[PDB]
């Protein structure tokens, strides 16, 4: 009994509720699992590449943004690539003007505003992609996750995408011991978190995991295929 | 208790439950009508074959424009509303030349397909008045070329997405062709046997006889730049079926 | 698929908005024009028959566009006013460019371009006005032109637009001395046509707006016929049909 | 939808579909298009001649039919492994989807309402359909498959998958332990299901609903199984949500070897189509 | 075309039939949802035809734990043999190009059983209403000619408002006053069909636009109770026990499922 | 999912207002174009003779430049608009890339203009198809065919409008080497092709031809009426 | 019904429904109370911890819009944050044009008219949030203003917005807020928050305080932590 | 573009009813009654007075800052009735227009010109396709120089008119009847046969005697032509003057 109200984003349901935003959430549940835990010194983004095509190189979840900011996308590729361009523009302008790396906690607010603007005007759709922002600045690592609802959260660990509730449960069960970890153990925890989403019949191969790390002295470096062998090896069986 | 009509595939910028733009993935439904195209990317080079589907003998085969030259080192294959392909290819050519002009170098294939995708994904922003699409494109493209990273092939469909694919078939029989491909495809393919196998699959998925006029294919390898195959070489490579 | 937006092709090819635009024409006053060897006339039915009206000034459907060519309207009279103003402005613009009076086809096509632009990119009501053009130019001499809300047009040797158009055109086809008629022979023919397309009411000078164009002494003359000439023409046709018995 | 230009009247849509607008050229084109959208049973290698309904020609005792690609994978692996299945034929359907003569050389890793029966016991039938049957073909499909004289010695089991977002519960769908299993049974289905019954506001409306309703009217015992999953494409655990089904009596005579079915699941999942990579 | 639950004919010798029409806002179906829930009418038969898009549910009128597994399909027929009341329920929408076969197959069944009245609760668009209806009450009625001689005095003693009659072919100005009910679904096509069959039918409908039509539903059922007195007339001042009507068990959450835990 | 509002793809993808402007040229006057070795022919029927009409103003064979001439079918007003735009484009190209424009280039420009009225819910599509024919500077005959969608396939012998496949599939079996060797021989081909769908005789069958480097020359019912002269050319030497 | 699809639509009884859904939208968010006392205004929110993974301080609802002005919101976080950003621009403009700090009563009227200006157009939709502006200055004492989604701006001694505004208002009515200091008011604020909170559905919230007033030199600040724990405790033994 | 004209006779603003009556305008009139407040304005020959209810349905609310008497300029004041947000927006518009008039024409805007300007602005809303009439009616008062004391009233339709004594709100028609009986009867109303007239009207139409906290009075007099809001004491003084007899 709400078919008239769930078509345009500028129409409140007679329950105090915008159905279009809630439908924009449902795009995030169509990507693929990706995990963004952090430690006291570093922040990592473990993502699972899409094995939906075959014989064709998988999509590119982790995206370089700046020397100290990296993102992981779990939504519409169009909106993801449209937001990453804006992010790059903001960081470039910040380094051009103030000659300082743009702090993560302000770039995220800029994202929030820019993604809120379409949520209110007619003839537009909310940005149907959820981000995972790993960054380092004067206050150490940060992990911010963005929703299509123009609502950004500050997270010590989060997973978004298909079946990400399993990863969230696992991280919630192991959040305490994340602050004190060397890079190896942090990446192993993230790999395990991504692993608890997959069906038990498949394991994390080197062709579908895309670790990307930033921290104190390490720039945001994306580790693609076989190069992720050092991180992935030593991972115990379930 | 009650069943109701519930239309979310009509207007663009509308998210159905399960969160998917029906409107765009209807434009994906449009590729299902265009001609079948095959692109095989071997270490020795990459070839692009495509059926032409001439309707009447009175039609000039050379007029049907299914494989174009984006530049000397990028070839492209069309499938779908070629009316859209004509503006996408124009964008690709203009971008390649702009990049060469600004940067005295040859534009890599990945960046070409990235720019062409940038032309897409501007589906609905009619607040931005000047000359928008107001719709997704209706064409799926196969950018083949050679660059610093060796020969590469890219597939892009009306969703602004690309992959460094190889052995991706697009067209009406795209999935049947792909099913043949993965079990025929191999890493170490000489360009000859790549063309061979591609034409065999294109055979089984055809309507008409296979001859020099029914299809036409091109190859690019580090040796020479973009190269079409003529009536001569088409007969020359189909002697052996 | 249906009657909306003036920019939709029905699933059968027919622009329904324009087909409806060419429906209001079927209600306005009958207007016809006849081409003669030595001149052009443009008669019209003045359906403001109410007696309290004033200002019989030169026209109610017979406008003059420039020194050479004149116009007639049918349909929504306000849009007709807009179109006549645009015609006068276009004619003056062409005269400003080339310092010669505009050839009739030039102006007819210039207007039809606008009228078609309203049956295309838009969102606005197409002009529901069908016109008639009479004029002269050195290129072809006397010319007569028609127009529809569709933007279509065509040169006609003798035509009629408005109420009872079909019967008028049928009588004109069967009745025309094509290529070898003088002026007021065509005037008698036009009176016969209007006598065919009466209402119940028999016509009189209070219900007719004949106007004529003439090639004389190097200057073009558009004199709207006055009372006495029209009543005399009416008696003439009346006797002629009387002895036709 | 509407409002193409500024100020256009919209004519807000009717949820009940009453905006339908209630001429040789229209009638003849109507006839030919309605001829196009036809389901046609095929005794293939004879290709035709099933004027009698298919289940009115063979005796039936246990009928298992799956709808949806996840369901067809589940049946083709967990069920279609043990014995041997012969093809009685297929159904030729064209509608708004599954176009270009959807029936093919069987494209081995593909099915479209294709029917199979056991080698030892032909009376047990399995319809393996992975196509969306529109509203205008469902009853014709039921008549062609079943007929109006259902020999009630048969039993029918129907399975399908629905997106979790369609489930109606007071709490949010992003809180239900998807995937989960729910069952719909006719009154004459004596067995209690291995999954809880579907709740009251919830609803099934497609070809599976047609089959279950037809079983309802003619007193036929039947069961409907729903896998309310959060991912609609082919995936392992979404299919394995159907594992408890393999336990009830209606199927105990057909399941013999599980790990074979598991490796078959792995292979078929690895060897599916190349559905457009948009992230949706 | 009727198929029963007890492999027998209930033999509706003179039972009065109450009928819905798939109408804008589903107001008729919703109102008879109310009457079926409130009168505790038993489920007696099925109405199987190839005209309704199929749908299944579990007794949306479930009053007890025992009968809450009672499977229901898109169309059943409900009845009360004690008080001359039989009701049909159409829940789903209509298959394209299929209103014809349903309408006369259904009226063939209605004539077969010899039912007396086929009273229909319907609904119409709120943008149909020109100025006159805007200043007037939102309810109307239609009587077939056999209705037009029977309880005639009751309807226009109850101060009711006849159906507006628009020009039947607006192309001409010489046509009759003619039946035009859009958003009535099968309202008009049932009414003219029964006029041809000369069968007693009443049609009571409200002008609606869709939304939360619960207020519209009680308005319609009280409009019905004005003529039928199926439920103990208001007596002018209950004023407290507004729940004279059973809210059926399936009348739970309607606007959706719930609030995602990420917005507020 | 319907005919409606051009910028919508059908669940199959058949964005329909283009599919209808596509079918909008099924009611226009039949047009035929056959390209010979040294002559390009362009014939249009006019089964709307309307005797009291000035045959000059309704004329459908328009010229685009000294080397390009055009026919069309369908909504005449849209044709006039596109023809004006094409003429301005030809002159503009000769202004900047000074040379006579290639038939290819103007065909592509017209097709691009037609396509540009297919996005942007905005406009409605042009409802015409064109038969661009002419000779190019290097000296070869060309023949092109546009559609409302924007496709511009080039043919050797064409037909659009009413009786499209009737004329085309007649013309399948009649185009040969011994049909373009000599000019009037080429002419008689188009005449017979149009006579297959003619309104029973040379009723304003508006023919125009073009030989190399000279002009568009609308054949007209001369003192000889080459129109009729050729009508009973064929209708004498058919036996 | 039917008259509730756009802000530019009056219902037949004269009620713009698509602003009354927004005023009924804020009842989806958790409560937020702000009390005005002799020295300043103190806020406090039933901030929901959606999951334990979130940092202590994500989803803040106590934005600072200027040095001397606070803000506590309720409703859609995105729209409320956007309004907080908009108010941050009014204060900046007023300072740039007139040198001194923007008066609170003027700021609450600058923004309320903005929220209203989105409530009379069909293109945009109304904001789905309500918020309280708080400030203190020696010139004018302490002021507190509230802005519903409809745009109505009134000043309050005690305010409460959220899903349980009624219980919160009832409990606020039990203090002599005109006769107290922030030091003694924070304890009562925590008491109210725990009293009004419904634990059965909303375990794991995070009480979040802020005051501005005399004791902080009129600068908006989140409450120093030790005070937050003393208030947390005080609310606990009382419960 | 915009959402589109909602399809319907009463769905949208510019659409016309069959007998040509805008509906959204009249629903805007019936939106004034939201709130329950009513206002009364009367004038003697040397003073103009506006009196309205002050209903505060709570005690947490700062009664000082809740009000409906706004000062447009120093000589012009208004009382708004209807939906509050639109009322305050229209007050902003009034203040801006009145300041702009003085800037452009060098003298204080007369009350009539201000009311006319705002009526003009408000009527525009009744003609476009997404603007909405402000559900609030204004009642201005003031002294210009010589025209006399003036009391005017706008409305969402864009109408405005001169009043010797007017009212607006829910209990408006009955107030109009009482006030008409007032003006019929005796019309010195120096300053006292004034406000006792307005307070008596408001009470007798509304309920038993008010007490000074529920009444909001603003006055302008010929020898004191500045909008003064009466304080709680002097309003109470007039209240006892009602009681004191």
């Amino acid at each position: 009994f709400r078919n008239q109200y769930d078509n345009d984003v500028t129409v409140w349901s007679p329950q105090g509720r915008i159905h279009q935003i809630e439908y924009a959430m449902e795009a995030v549940k169509q990507g693929s699992a990706t995990v963004g835990l952090k430690s006291k010194t570093h922040a990592v983004l473990v993502a699972l590449k899409r094995a939906q095509s075959e014989l064709a190189a998988h999509q590119k979840k982790i995206l370089h943004v700046d020397n100290h900011i990296g993102i992981s996308i779990a939504g519409l590729t169009a909106d993801a690539r449209l937001l990453c361009n804006f992010m790059r523009q903001e960081c470039l302008d910040s380094r051009f003007v103030f000659d300082r790396p743009l702090p993560v906690s302000r770039l995220v607010s800029l994202i929030g505003s820019k993604t809120q603007i379409p949520t209110q005007r007619y003839g537009r759709r909310p940005y149907g992609v959820g981000l995972l922002i790993a960054g380092y600045d004067d206050m150490g690592p940060h992990i911010f996750q963005t929703c299509p609802s123009a609502n950004y959260f500050d997270c010590r660990a989060m997973s978004i995408g298909a079946r990400s509730q399993s990863a969230r449960t696992y991280l919630e069960r192991h959040m305490s011991e994340f602050m004190e970890c060397n890079l190896n153990e942090l990446v192993k925890h993230g790999l395990r978190a991504l692993r608890e989403t997959l069906p038990a019949e498949q394991d994390l191969t080197t062709k579908n995991v895309s670790i990307g790390i930033v921290g104190k002295d390490l720039e945001f470096t994306i580790y693609d295929d076989d190069d992720v062998s050092p991180f992935l090896e030593g991972l115990e069986e379930r | 208790m009650f069943l109701t009509r519930s239309e979310y595939d009509r207007g663009v910028n509308t998210f159905s439950p399960e969160g998917r733009l029906f409107q765009v993935e209807y434009a994906i439904e449009a590729i299902k009508l265009g001609s079948t195209a095959i692109g095989i990317q071997t270490s020795e080079g990459v070839c692009l074959a495509v059926e032409k589907r001439i309707t009447s003998p009175l039609m000039e085969p050379s007029s049907i424009e299914k494989i174009v030259e984006i530049d000397a080192h990028i070839g492209c294959a069309m499938s779908g509303l070629i009316a859209d392909a004509k503006t996408l290819i124009d964008k690709a050519r203009v971008e390649t030349q702009n990049h060469w002009f600004t940067y005295n170098e040859t534009m890599t294939v990945e960046s070409v397909t990235q720019a062409v995708s940038n032309l897409a994904l501007q589906f609905g922003e009619e607040d931005a008045d000047p000359g928008a699409m107001s719709r997704p494109f209706g064409v799926a493209l196969l950018f083949g070329g050679v660059d610093e990273k060796g020969p590469q092939l890219f597939h892009m469909d009306p969703s602004g997405t690309f992959v460094q694919c190889d052995a991706r078939a697009i067209g009406s029989a795209s999935e049947g062709a792909q099913s043949s491909l993965q079990e025929v495809y191999h890493k170490s393919m000489t360009l000859k046997e790549a063309i061979k196998s591609s034409l065999i699959i294109l055979k089984q998925v055809m309507e008409e006889k296979l001859n020099a006029t029914n299809i036409e294919l091109a190859t690019v390898q580090p040796g020479q730049n973009f190269h079409m195959f003529t009536k001569e070489e088409l007969e020359e490579v189909i002697k052996d079926i | 698929r249906y009657d909306s937006r003036t920019t939709i092709f029905s699933p059968e090819g027919r622009l329904y908005q324009v087909e409806y635009a060419m429906e209001a024409i079927g209600h306005a006053g009958t207007c016809l024009g006849i081409l003669a060897n030595d001149g052009v006339l443009l008669a019209a039915e003045r359906r403001n028959i109410h007696k309290l009206l004033d200002e019989v000034f030169f026209s109610e459907k017979i406008y003059k566009l420039n020194e050479d060519m004149a116009c007639s309207v049918a349909g929504i009279t306000s849009d007709a006013n807009v179109l006549t103003n645009e015609l006068r402005l276009i004619a003056q613009r062409y005269l400003l460019q080339y310092q010669e009076p505009i050839p009739c086809e030039q102006l007819v096509t210039a207007l039809c371009d606008i009228k078609q632009a309203y049956t295309q990119f838009g969102g606005k009501r197409p002009f529901g006005v069908s016109l008639l053009y009479i004029g002269w130019d050195k290129h072809y001499g006397f010319q007569l032109y028609q127009s529809d809300p569709s933007g279509n047009y065509g040169g006609w040797k003798a035509t009629c637009i408005g109420n009872n158009s079909a019967a008028a055109v049928s009588m004109l086809k069967q009745d025309y001395k094509e290529g070898e008629m003088t002026l007021k022979s065509a005037l008698a023919l036009a009176i016969k046509v209007l006598n065919k397309t009466m209402d119940v009411s028999k016509l009189s000078a209070e219900k007719v707006e004949i106007a004529t164009l003439t090639r004389e002494n190097g200057k073009t003359v558009i004199r709207v016929l006055k009372q006495k000439e029209v009543e005399q023409l009416i008696k003439k046709h009346e006797e002629e049909e009387a002895k036709a018995e | 939808m509407a409002a193409t230009f500024f100020g256009e009247v919209v004519k807000a849509p009717c949820r009940a579909g009453t905006e339908d607008e209630e001429t040789p050229e229209d009638r003849e084109v109507r006839l030919q298009l309605a001829r196009k959208r036809e389901v046609r049973l095929l005794r293939r290698q004879t290709k035709t001649s099933l004027e009698v309904s298919l289940l009115e020609k063979y005796p039936c005792s246990k009928f298992i039919i799956a709808i949806g690609n996840n369901a067809v994978a589940f049946l083709s692996s967990f069920v279609m492994n043990s014995g041997v299945w012969e093809e009685v034929g297929c159904a030729k359907l064209w509608n708004e989807w599954c176009r270009t003569t959807d029936t093919t050389h069987l494209s081995s890793t593909e099915a479209f309402c294709v029917f199979y029966h056991l080698k030892s016991n032909p009376s047990v039938f399995l319809c393996q359909c992975s196509c969306y049957v529109a509203e205008d073909q469902q009853y014709q499909w039921l008549e062609k498959v079943f007929g109006s004289c259902p020999r009630k010695n048969m039993q029918i089991t129907i399975l399908t998958c629905r997106h979790v977002t369609d489930y109606k519960t007071s709490e949010s769908t992003g809180s239900l332990p998807s995937p989960f299993l729910r069952a719909l049974k006719t009154q004459n289905f004596k067995d209690s299901a291995c999954c809880p019954l579907l709740e009251q506001p919830n609803i099934v409306h497609d070809l599976p609903a047609a089959v279950l309703s037809y079983c309802q009217v003619w007193k036929i015992p039947a069961i409907l199984y729903l896998c309310y999953t959060d991912v609609m494409k082919l995936d392992l655990i979404t299919v394995e949500a159907f594992k408890p089904i393999l336990s009830t009596r209606s199927l105990k005579g057909l399941v013999k070897n599980i790990p074979q079915s598991t490796e078959i699941l792995k292979k078929l999942m690895t060897t599916n189509e190349i559905q457009s990579n948009i992230y949706t | 075309m009727f198929v029963p639950c007890g492999e027998s004919a209930p033999d509706l010798a003179g039972f009065t039939l109450l009928m819905p029409a798939v109408s804008v806002g589903n107001v008729g179906q919703l109102a008879m949802d109310l009457i079926i829930s409130t009168l505790n009418m038993s489920k007696i038969g099925y109405f199987y035809t190839d005209c309704l898009v199929p749908m299944v549910g579990n007794n949306p009128y479930a009053t007890t734990e025992g009968n809450s597994t009672e499977l229901s399909i898109n169309a059943e027929v409900y009845s009360l043999p004690s008080r001359k009341l039989v009701a049909l329920q159409l829940r789903s929408i209509f298959i394209k190009y299929k209103s014809k076969p349903f309408c006369e197959k259904l009226l063939s069944w209605v004539k077969s059983s010899g039912c007396a009245r086929v009273i229909v609760l319907s609904s119409s668009h709120s943008y149909q209403r020109n100025d006159l209806q805007l200043r007037s009450t939102p309810f109307r009625y239609l009587l077939t000619p056999s209705m037009q001689k029977s309880v005639q005095n009751k309807i226009k003693s109850l101060n009711w408002e006849e159906m507006e009659k628009s020009r039947c072919i607006p192309e001409i100005d010489d046509s009759e006053f003619c039946i035009r009910i859009p958003g009535g679904g099968i309202t008009k096509t049932l009414y003219d069909e029964s006029c041809s069959k000369e069968i007693q039918m009443a049609v009571l409908l409200k002008f609606v636009s869709e939304g939360d039509n619960i207020p519209d539903a009680l308005g319609l059922v009280e409009y019905l109770n004005e003529w039928l007195q199926i439920l103990k007339p208001l007596s002018d001042d209950p004023t407290v026990s507004a729940s004279r009507w059973k809210i059926p068990s399936s009348w739970r959450l309607l606007f959706g499922s719930g609030l995602p835990p990420a917005l507020f | 999912s319907y005919d409606r509002a051009i910028t919508v793809f059908s669940p199959d993808g058949h964005l329909f207002q283009v599919e209808y402007a596509q079918e909008a040229v099924k009611k226009g006057s039949t047009a035929v174009g056959v390209r010979g070795r040294d002559i390009v022919v362009l014939g249009v029927e006019k089964k709307s003779v309307a005797k009291l009409q000035d045959e000059r103003t309704v004329r459908k064979i328009c010229a685009l430049d000294d080397n390009v001439c055009m026919a069309f079918a369908g909504l005449t007003a849209d044709a006039r608009i596109v023809i004006n735009r094409a003429r301005v484009e030809c002159q503009s190209h000769r202004l900047t890339v000074e040379d006579p424009v290639t038939v290819e280039y103007i065909t592509r420009y017209i097709a691009s203009l037609k396509q540009r009225y297919t996005q942007s819910n905005g406009r409605r599509p042009f409802g015409i198809s064109a038969l661009i024919v002419g000779f190019d500077f290097d000296g070869t005959p060309r023949l092109y065919q546009t559609d409302p969608s924007g496709t511009y396939h080039a043919w050797k012998a064409n037909a659009i409008g009413r009786g499209a496949k009737s004329v085309r599939e007649f013309l399948e079996k009649n185009y040969t080497d011994e049909a373009i060797e000599t000019d009037d021989l080429t002419i008689k081909l188009v005449i017979k092709a149009l006579l297959e769908v003619v309104q029973s005789g040379g009723k304003n069958i508006e023919l125009a031809v073009m030989r190399r480097d000279q002009s568009l020359k609308i054949l007209n019912p001369e003192e000889i009426e080459k129109y009729v002269a050729e009508i009973e050319k064929e209708k004498e030497e058919n036996e | 019904t039917g008259y509730d699809l756009s802000a530019s639509t009056f219902s037949p009884d004269g009620r713009v429904f698509q602003v009354e859904y927004a005023m009924k939208a804020v009842e989806n968010s958790s409560t937020a109370i702000g009390i005005r006392c002799k020295d300043g205004v103190v806020f406090g929110v039933e901030k929901l911890v959606l999951s334990k993974l979130y940092e202590e301080g994500s989803n803040k609802r106590l934005f600072n819009v200027d040095r001397h002005v606070g803000m506590a919101v309720a409703g859609l976080l995105a729209d409320a944050r956007s309004l907080a950003d908009i108010a941050r621009e009014e204060a900046s403009n007023f300072r740039s044009n007139f040198g001194y700090n923007i008066p609170l009563k003027h700021l609450a009227d600058r923004v309320a008219m903005y929220v209203h200006a989105y409530t009379l157009y069909s293109a945009v939709r109304p904001f789905g949030c309500s918020f309280m502006l708080g400030s203190y200055s020696v010139n004018d004492g302490a002021q507190l203003y509230m802005i519903d989604p409809s745009g109505v701006s009134y000043g309050y001694w005690g305010c409460a917005i959220g899903k349980a505004r009624q219980a919160a208002k009832t409990e606020i009515e039990k203090l002599q807020m005109k006769e107290m200091t922030c030091r003694d008011i924070v304890k009562e604020v925590a008491k109210i928050i725990y009293i009004v909170h419904d634990e059965v559905k909303d375990k794991a919230f995070e009480l979040e305080l802020s005051w501005v007033g005399e004791l902080t030199n009129g600068r908006h600040e989140i409450v120093p932590k030790d005070i937050r724990e003393e208030a947390e405790k005080y609310a606990k033994e009382s419960l | 573009m915009s959402r589109g004209s909602s399809a319907g006779f009463d769905r949208h603003i510019t659409i016309f009813s069959p007998e040509g009556r805008l509906y959204q305008v009249e629903y805007a009139f019936k939106a004034i009654n939201q709130g329950g407040l009513t206002s009364v304005a009367v004038r003697g020959k040397d003073c103009a007075v506006i009196v309205t209810q002050k209903k505060v349905p709570d005690k947490l609310l700062d009664s000082s800052t809740v009000t409906h008497l706004f000062k447009i300029t120093e000589n012009i004041g208004c009382v708004m009735t209807g939906m509050t947000a639109d009322s305050r927006s229209q007050v902003q518009r009034a203040r801006y227009e009145a300041a702009n008039w003085k800037y452009k024409y060098g003298y204080e805007i007369p009350v009539d010109m201000l009311c006319k300007r705002i009526a003009d602005i408000s009527q525009v809303y009744t003609q476009n396709a997404e603007m909405r009439p402000l559900g609030c009616c204004m009642i201005l008062i003031g002294i210009d120089e010589e025209q006399g004391p003036q009391v005017y009233k706008c409305d969402p339709a864009g109408y405005y008119c001169g009043f010797k004594a007017t009212a607006a709100g829910v209990k408006q028609t009955e107030s109009t009847s009482f006030l008409e009986k007032k003006v019929k009867k005796k019309f010195d109303w120096t300053f006292e046969q004034t406000v006792e007239t307005a307070i008596t009207c408001l009470s007798t139409v509304l309920s038993i005697d008010f007490k000074p906290s529920e009444i909001e009075v603003g006055v302008v007099t010929v020898e004191n032509p500045k909008f003064r809001i009466l304080t709680e004491a002097e309003i109470d003084a007039h209240l006892v003057a009602l009681a004191e007899r």
